[PDB]
């Protein structure tokens, strides 16, 4: 089916929009731990 | 092609108009008392509800009712005269076309009057690469127009002098079907139309000090291509020199305002003229132009009960 | 330029090649005042006096600093058969600028 | 017959959408689908893009209008693969230098044509002007006038200054310049009194009108004496930038009709957030391009080529001819009308079955098949010219594939119709009073006649029945082809529409023949009765109420069948008449003009063939749409056409 092809495509972009979510999300959480770390340093 | 089936109907709506004392007792309103007497009338069938613009569009949507299925209901012979009856408004949608194709504005602009053909294709108009494309997706079969800007096209792009040359040779066009017709009145009536409107260029552009020939028209027969720069010049006296004709009246005026009123009124006066064909096409005419004294009534009463007018302030606007 | 009175009164000023707004309330006659002056147009501004009287408001609250977008309480038609009271208003005007009023 | 024509989808990204979109328009083999409404975006492009298009979009219409300035057409050929500003460089510098020399050869052509037009007047008027040319004191009225009615105008130069007023017409016999000179107010008040009286002041444009006379006549002999060389060096350098640049304006102009077509398909694209899909429609003749197409693909991401719908709802689907190639020159005729519905009858075969037999029944003159013979070798040679025919007054441009689809149909009408000619067997008309080539038993001089057809006393109902028989045929055909469609499409009212009507017709053709017929009514009643039954039972099945008059009309549809014989036994008598007339103002008058009579007889005999062949041959294919299209319907909502990716080349 050409709109299973497309559902296909569906989880194809669940994929990319995780590799997305999942890369500017992580990015704070390593955000969480740069400042733990560097507030700890400080202290 | 029937010219007396839809004389029928036409009838009928002739016996569907307002009298004159219905505007002689409107001398006298609050625009309530005018609201009331609207709603009395078949035009006030599509009153919305109060107000000018209101009012106007309920008269708009009435003149498309009545007046609009004149331009339907007829096939032939007959469906090619009375095209050329309803033809100003189409003309005025052409020119707003022209001019904002030129310009740049939206294509929801200007509002967009009914006229004859399909508004789709005035909409569908609006994107057109070629002006020979757009007077083709504009090509209906007997519209003068289409022919008229075809013919007019084989000259640049899209220009204002391309537009002005246009009008003039849709008005020439105009004339040559109103010769290229079996109608005895009927091109007596265009006549006298296109002769009047070269008065009124004459007047528009008295001392303008511009090429009258280049602005004179052809397909008159009042008036002399002499007598037309007399009239460019500031020559009352060529106006004096209407005698015998319809210019009867329209003597001793320089006053373009005054001027214009006595010539729509010698103009009503030759369109009253078209009772006497109830078999031709000229009736259907006669009362298509007397709708349109009335819509020039209608709104000038409105706006009279909108701004409270004086009746001296529109004393000259029912004399006839 | 720019004038408000009335849609009506409007479509005259675009005629003539002059932006044109038109409120039935004197509160979007200050808010369309306020529109062409956050959207400073060409500097002038004519306003009708049945909107708004003495116009200055929006502009001595907004543009207190170089006096650009120049006010104009002008008349109205449907009370332009009356003519302002051209006189009334010059008696005004001195009362409010010098503060005395007097007799020309 | 129209082909399975299946439909088909891929996706993948963006870029590859955009490489694969470049492929498919390079093949472009199939016709494009919307798609627009679930799970997917609406694959707006970009800005940039949209920026792109319209800068290559206005590029394509610069040289158009370089084309058209040039007066070159837009002939398609191989593009230009180049820069985007690249091109634009390449089209503005051949696009300014053609600008600039048509505004000169404008102005220049306008110049010389007012310059031409007061020339001589302007140097007599000046000769004039020996004695105030910008003397301070008086006015110089001019005006190059009609013949001398100076009286007309000297009437107000009496109410002027009366023993003054210096007003004579000297010259230029074209027009009497009447200058009148008296003073500078009087004379503008005597002015306004002449243009009263009639009268206009020589106000030419520019400067000539602007300047003093003896300056506005030499800058008009010097533009007078300059215009020509000039103009001649302008025609001169355009067209030697037409022949310098038309083919690098042509493949820009190919190139970037191609990228635009390619930015108006990407348009139509089906989005899947940073990914995109497409689908359409493409035969299944193509299908091994289509992988061919479809390896090109970054990993070949997956084209599915899915089956196309059934008898029931395909109307976006594409259509296409798929013809023989004996049968490929006869689509040209069916292409006038529309397309099917996608599962309907192709009649094209019985289009080349039929209408040559009947076109070459229609016309036996083999002189004038001759004629088309060397018409179409004419033609063929045009061909072999590789030229497109041009005619100017016809407005009749044609590609040498439709003209070759022409000579090919002209050939195989040409066959059987010289077949059917030596059937009536006739040689240009009647050459048999001549050269008795038919053979009578009147005056047997040769061999003998199929059909002789110049006596109607034993031909005319053989004539007449064959006509009918065919007539019949093709309506039985069409009946046929009517009742198995309904069939196909499972639609029990058309076949059994088509069913009731052919039984009416066979009943109706069985009650004609038996009453007014011949005798023996005894095998045929039954059959009346049973056609009579089977049209009554099928309006009980049917209930449309399509009366009587529908069964009239197919009966009057299959009758007129007949006017195929009638206007060919008219054209051979009248070519009979004609030959006889001239065979006999030759021979038996004198046979000494017969140069004389035998080239004005065939002078006339061109005019009928120019006066009647066109609409012989037009009433076969009128017939033809007429009968065979018509009982079988086509015209159902005209089908919707294989439009793919164009790639003009």
């Amino acid at each position: 089916g050409g709109l299973g092809l497309i559902k296909s495509l569906a989880e194809k972009e669940k994929q990319l929009l995780e590799r997305l979510e999942a890369a500017k999300k992580e990015a704070e959480e390593r955000v969480k731990r740069a400042e733990a770390e560097a507030k700890a340093l400080l202290e | 092609d029937d010219f007396a089936y839809l004389n029928a109907r036409v009838r009928v709506r002739r016996g569907t108009l307002l009298k004159e004392s219905f505007f002689q007792e409107a001398l006298d309103l609050s625009f309530a008392d005018f609201l009331r007497l609207l709603s009395e009338t078949v035009y006030g069938g599509e009153l919305a509800g109060q107000g000018l613009p209101d009012v106007d569009r309920a008269v708009l949507r009435t003149q498309a009712k009545l007046v609009g299925d004149l331009p339907r209901l007829v096939t032939g012979e007959a469906r090619e005269a009375v095209r050329l009856l309803l033809l100003r408004n189409d003309l005025h949608n052409l020119q707003a076309l022209l001019r904002a194709k030129a310009t740049g504005r939206p294509f929801e602009e200007v509002l967009l009057l009914p006229g004859t053909l399909r508004e789709e294709v005035w909409r569908q108009a609006y994107e057109a690469q070629d002006p020979a494309g757009m007077a083709q997706v504009l090509a209906v079969p007997g519209h003068p127009l289409a022919r008229a800007l075809r013919a007019v096209l084989r000259e640049t792009q899209d220009l204002a002098r391309v537009e002005a040359l246009l009008a003039k040779r849709f008005f020439e066009d105009v004339a040559k079907a109103a010769k290229g017709l079996d109608q005895p009145a009927l091109r007596d009536y265009l006549a006298l139309e296109v002769d009047a409107e070269n008065l009124r260029t004459a007047f528009k552009l008295q001392g303008s000090g511009l090429a009258p020939d280049a602005f004179f028209l052809k397909g008159g027969r009042f008036v002399d291509r002499v007598r037309f720069a007399r009239l460019m010049e500031g020559d009352y006296a060529v106006l004096d020199e209407l005698s015998g004709t319809p210019f009867s009246g329209l003597s001793g005026v320089r006053d373009l305002k005054a001027l214009e009123r006595g010539l729509r009124c010698v103009l009503l006066k030759e369109a009253k003229k078209g009772v006497q064909d109830p078999l031709g096409v000229g009736l259907v005419l006669a009362y298509v132009k007397e709708r349109e004294w009335e819509a020039v009534r209608l709104r000038l009463l409105a706006r009279r009960a909108y701004f409270g007018l004086p009746r001296a302030q529109v004393e000259e606007e029912v004399v006839c | 330029m720019a004038v408000i009175a009335d849609p009506e009164t409007a479509q005259g000023f675009r005629l003539a090649g002059l932006e044109g707004y038109g409120a039935s309330s004197a509160e979007e006659a200050q808010s369309l005042l306020e529109t062409l002056v956050e959207r400073g147009g060409y500097a002038l501004v004519a306003v009708d006096e049945a909107l708004l009287p003495d116009p200055e408001r929006a502009v001595e609250r907004l543009m207190r600093g170089r006096d650009l977008p120049v006010l104009l309480p002008i008349a109205g038609l449907k009370e332009a058969f009356q003519g302002h009271d051209v006189e009334g208003y010059m008696r005004e005007l001195v009362r409010k600028t010098i503060g005395f009023d007097i007799k020309l | 017959m129209i082909a399975p024509m299946e439909k088909l989808v891929l996706a993948g990204p963006k870029g590859r959408a955009k490489e694969l979109l470049q492929s498919l328009q390079q093949a472009g083999v199939v016709h494009l689908e919307t798609l627009r409404p679930e799970a997917l975006s609406a694959y707006q492009l970009s800005p940039e893009e949209r920026a792109e298009l319209r800068r290559w979009e206005a590029v394509s219409a610069g040289a158009e209008h370089t084309l058209s300035l040039l007066g070159l057409e837009a002939e398609p050929a191989r593009p230009f693969p180049e820069g985007l500003e690249a091109a634009e460089k390449a089209l503005s510098p051949i696009q300014a230098h053609a600008e600039g020399l048509t505004r000169q050869k404008q102005e220049l052509e306008e110049e010389l044509a007012l310059a031409q037009a007061y020339l001589e007047p302007l140097e007599r008027l000046a000769a004039l002007a020996h004695g105030l040319d910008k003397s301070p004191f008086l006015r110089v009225i001019p005006f190059l006038l009609t013949e001398k009615e100076l009286p007309l105008v000297e009437e107000a130069l009496r109410k002027a200054l009366e023993d003054r007023y210096l007003l004579a017409h000297e010259a230029y016999a074209g027009g009497v310049a009447a200058l009148v000179v008296v003073h500078r107010k009087e004379v503008d008040q005597a002015k306004a009194a002449l243009s009263r009286a009639g009268v206009a002041e020589l106000r030419l444009p520019g400067a000539l009108g602007e300047l003093p006379l003896s300056e506005a006549a030499r800058r008009l002999k010097e533009r007078a004496e300059a215009a020509p060389r000039e103009l001649s060096e302008v025609r001169q350098h355009l067209a030697k930038l037409a022949r310098e640049s038309a083919s690098t304006l042509q493949s820009l102009w190919t190139r970037a009709q191609d990228e635009v077509a390619r930015l108006k398909a990407l348009e139509e694209l089906a989005s899947g957030r940073f990914g995109f899909a497409l689908l359409g429609y493409v035969p299944v003749k193509a299908k091994p391009k289509v992988e061919e197409a479809l390896a090109r693909h970054k990993e070949s991401v997956v084209y599915a080529f899915e089956p196309v719908d059934e008898h029931h709802e395909a109307d976006r689907i594409p259509v296409v001819l798929d013809n023989p190639p004996w049968a490929k020159p006869f689509e040209l005729l069916v292409s006038f009308l529309n397309t099917p519905k996608y599962g309907t009858f192709d009649p094209t075969p019985v289009v080349p079955v039929f209408f040559p037999f009947w076109f070459g029944m229609i016309v036996g003159d083999i002189g004038y098949a001759l004629l088309f013979y060397l018409v179409g070798r004419w033609l063929s040679g045009y061909v072999k010219r590789n030229e497109p025919l041009v005619i100017d007054l016809f407005a009749l441009k044609l590609k040498p594939q439709v003209i070759g689809k022409l000579v090919h149909i002209l050939n195989w009408m040409v066959f059987w119709t010289v077949v059917w000619g030596v059937i009536y067997g006739e040689f240009f008309g009647t050459f048999l009073e001549h050269l008795g080539v038919f053979g009578t038993p009147e005056h047997p001089g040769l061999i003998p006649i199929l059909i002789h057809r110049i006596d109607t006393a034993k031909t005319a109902n053989l004539l007449i029945l064959l006509s009918v028989a065919f007539g019949v045929v093709l309506v039985f055909f069409g009946l046929a082809l009517r009742a198995y469609l309904g069939l196909k499409h499972r639609h029990m009212a058309h076949f059994w529409e088509g069913v009731g009507y052919l039984g009416g017709l066979v009943g109706v053709l069985a009650l004609a023949a038996s009453y007014l017929g011949n005798l023996q009514a005894g095998w045929l009643q039954g059959l009346m009765y049973l056609g009579f039954g089977v049209f009554l039972l099928a309006v009980l099945m049917s209930r449309i109420w399509l009366m009587i008059p529908e069964i009239f009309t197919q009966a009057g549809h299959i009758l007129s069948h007949i006017r195929i014989y009638a206007v060919g036994a008219a054209g051979g008598i009248l070519a009979g008449l004609l030959t006889d007339v001239g065979f006999a103002l030759a021979e038996r008058l004198g046979l000494l003009g017969v140069l004389l009579g035998l080239l004005v007889a065939g002078v006339l005999h061109l005019l009928i063939l120019l006066l009647t062949t066109l609409g012989h041959m037009l009433q076969p294919i009128r017939l033809l749409w007429v009968e065979f299209f018509t009982k079988f319907g086509f015209y159902e909502e005209n089908g919707r056409p294989y439009r793919p990716f164009k790639s003009v080349r």
